[PDB]
């Protein structure tokens, strides 16, 4: 009943130990930039346990602002395998028989002329800027772009960052292009601003061409011309339902599976970077009275300025075990909620007839256009043109944040240094450039501007990790087996 | 009830939160 | 460690000066040592008490060794290569000059120690080489030439 | 140089015994089971022998 | 403490049912051949 | 999909190469051939299983997978 | 939870300790 | 200068 | 509160055993002489 069938040797015994790795890094950057603050290689079978402590010091404020700044911190796992196609060939998986003959080395990225600049992605990955002639393995720059494409990109208004999977070397860049230069280590990627009424608009009422019923143009009084069947009508209605479902939920394959079939599919199955953990917190603002006397052409005694000092604790930022070669990347970005001073709410335009007004019967109609007059009103023909599309009657579910009086930016003597509200020189278009966070609105509230090349933020990050790794406790020379 | 810190700058308060993957309008973006 | 007390600026903002709300600091710390010496002496001797102030170090000019791995699979960590001889720490890790000295040896460390350590760092305007530099916020090292392992 | 050579021979002998597929590499070198779907392999459902 | 951040519509409701599918096939082949005897889309 | 299952499970990685598997969107040309590498995805003769593990079926091409490891010998003479 | 002293300057905290003779890598040095 | 001369294997 | 400060590897493990060592020596000398009768390295 039993015969000898080969089986596993169980292999060698792998050592294991726990290691405490502290790490501290000091950074300076502006609002809206997605900044890598940590990276580590992870070998198969490691359990990583990570705590983060952060101390944020924004530039001092002219006055205490009537607005908030919010920090988001993110942790991700990127397998080397989804970044580089030759990973398996590298460890010896062969298409042919026996051993692999020529396995390409891990690809290199080469510094720009004069090296990378200050504030680039290479700078915050820990590549030393302004050092020409240096080259470095590129898989972590690829890993950064992969995380943007899987998570941070808006798939409706922009294309994805360029990501090369091949074994060829690449040329580093100092450029600010948000598509091509991300994997090249250039300026960081700028986060999109939070979902609100205007940031949630879409290019069309459906994702696709609008569905119509057919019209033939034939003439011999016109004979024939046929018509439309109830069956062709049912098809058209389902096509419109399909494209509208794609517009609401997103068309990524992880998103397709949830909206169409109601199914959660794992990120690792789909070759997406894995989300580990994250935290979100606003920053504290401490106001300082003026105790010096009033001087002519100066601020008076009792004036209030502000500073901002905030200590954020992230425990269990990463807790998990890893089954394959991967990188951990930790990201940080500072954003604020938006307020709008140049538009007029859509309800001020209703009342042409009774069908402009909300009714329960018109509850399930198609997505309706958001007019340009709502985001910026110019008093010209562009007011009634379309900015974007929102669900029907959404302005009755939303009241965008606003500013009135001397507080608004266009006033000749303006108090706008009290708040972060948007200001537009021209009519904004729904697009990739408008959807990005803007550091200039925060910048007019600061005593020392970033336009003067003062970084808006100075942060101290302290990392404490407990790593259970497949290494010996101490690595002491000399071998157990010969 | 009346006296409070040097910490008041706005009417609106923001609560700290754990971040979770979500599917808002138009696909995932953080 | 020593305490650091930060002081806000309550004077008004003056042109070409720090603005109202600027933070400076002073440091005042009272340390108590009880039982610094408790013992009996069997011979003629001197007691000497010593004090020294030091800080922990952070490194802005090098690149971590893992950015250079991947010539072939034996550059990557493996449990089988766990007990090999001490491996060289390259000059590019302490200071990277983009010349032939980068791949020369600074010193020796136990095998695979960079996977047990992540040296403290600085990035951005915080680092010393920037023309307008914020390095007055920290103690990080700055090297004019390539440091040598030495006294 | 002698210690390096001995570890290279141990490495290639481990690859010969256990197989060099990346699912096989992970089990022999690191002692880890990695899921087939993570690695983009077809999934084994069931089987019988008689 | 709470503000309006967009979230999922939960989508439509998807129907679900159990189906018994019988299938019979008759084959002829030799020893050693690996023969697909079934396939289905899922 | 058939070829993929052979490559992931049924192939012997030591004595043979893997079945050809195209991932692209281009059309392909069916085959009646018995080639065990190229013709599997083309719908030709079925793939033949390997015989069970035993003493002889478990042999390997070399004592290690790679070149045999040696200690260096220099050839220089004055 | 939020308000704290004029004593915060860094993310990292350092704990006071009794000094003991030890043998770190490369011999004794204090 | 001597060509060849081989070496010694771990085996 | 805790950071990485180098410490001892604890070194190798040193073997240890008990050994019975007998020794016999025969001497002749006079009164008053201080005579080494045994020596060992330790």
């Amino acid at each position: 009943a039993r015969v000898h069938d080969f089986s596993m040797f169980k292999g060698n015994h792998i050592p294991r130990s726990k290691i405490h790795i502290p790490h501290k890094t000091i950074r300076a950057f502006n609002v809206g930039e997605i900044i890598p603050i940590y990276q580590t290689p992870v070998y198969p079978g490691e359990h990583i346990k990570m705590d983060l402590t952060s101390l944020y010091r924004p530039s001092t404020f002219i006055v205490p602002p009537m607005d908030d700044l919010i920090v988001d911190t993110y942790a991700f796992a990127v397998p080397w395998r989804i970044v580089w196609k030759d990973l398996e060939k590298f460890f010896g998986e062969n298409s042919d028989s026996w051993d692999v003959k020529n396995a390409p080395p891990v690809p290199d990225i080469v510094a720009p002329s004069g090296g990378w600049d200050y504030g680039t992605l290479a700078d915050h990955f820990g590549i030393t800027p302004k050092v020409p002639g240096i080259r470095v393995k590129s898989l972590r720059f690829r890993a950064y772009a992969k995380i943007i494409n899987d998570w941070f990109r808006d798939q409706n208004l922009s294309s994805e960052c360029a990501l090369t999977l091949d074994s060829s070397n690449s040329q580093g860049s100092n450029g600010s292009n948000q598509v091509t230069d991300i994997q090249l280590g250039g300026k960081p990627y700028i986060a999109n601003k939070y979902h609100d009424y205007f940031t949630s608009c879409l290019p069309a009422p459906q994702k696709g061409a609008p569905t119509t019923l057919n019209v033939g143009g034939m003439a011999p009084d016109l004979s024939n011309a046929t018509g439309i069947s109830i069956s062709d009508l049912r098809l058209a209605i389902t096509y419109q339902h399909y494209k509208e479902m794609d517009a609401r939920g997103g068309t990524r394959y992880v998103e397709f599976t949830l909206n169409h079939f109601g199914v959660h599919t794992a990120d690792a199955r789909l070759q997406r970077s894995e989300f580990l953990g994250g935290h979100s917190q606003s920053l504290l603002v401490q106001s300082v009275p003026q105790t010096s006397s009033t001087v002519e052409k100066m601020t008076p005694q009792g004036n209030l300025a502000a500073f901002s000092e905030t200590m954020i604790q992230n425990n269990y930022l990463v807790n998990k075990t890893f089954t394959e070669h991967s990188y951990i990347i930790v990201l940080a970005v500072v954003r604020y909620k938006h307020t709008y001073q140049q538009g007029i709410e859509a309800d001020w335009f209703r009342g042409q007839d009774k069908f402009d007004m909300y009714d329960p019967l018109l509850a399930n109609i198609s997505e309706q256009p958001v007019k340009n007059r709502e985001i910026m009103v110019q008093g010209n023909s562009q007011d009634n043109e379309i900015f974007g599309f929102q669900e029907a009657w959404a302005d009755l579910r939303f009241k965008p944040n606003s500013v009135a009086g001397v507080m608004r930016s266009s006033h000749p003597q303006s108090l706008d240094y009290w708040h972060f509200a948007d200001h537009y020189a021209q009519l904004p278009k729904l697009s990739s450039e408008w959807l990005k966070e803007d550091y200039k609105n925060v910048d007019r509230t600061l005593a020392l501007k970033a336009s003067d090349n003062t970084p808006q933020l100075r942060v101290d990050f302290m990392f404490n990790t407990i790593a259970e790794k497949p290494m010996p406790l101490y690595s002491t020379p000399g071998l157990r087996r010969i | 009830k009346r006296h409070q810190w040097r910490l008041t700058h706005s009417a609106r308060s923001i609560k700290r939160a754990n971040i979770m993957p979500s599917n808002p309008r138009g696909g995932r973006r953080f």
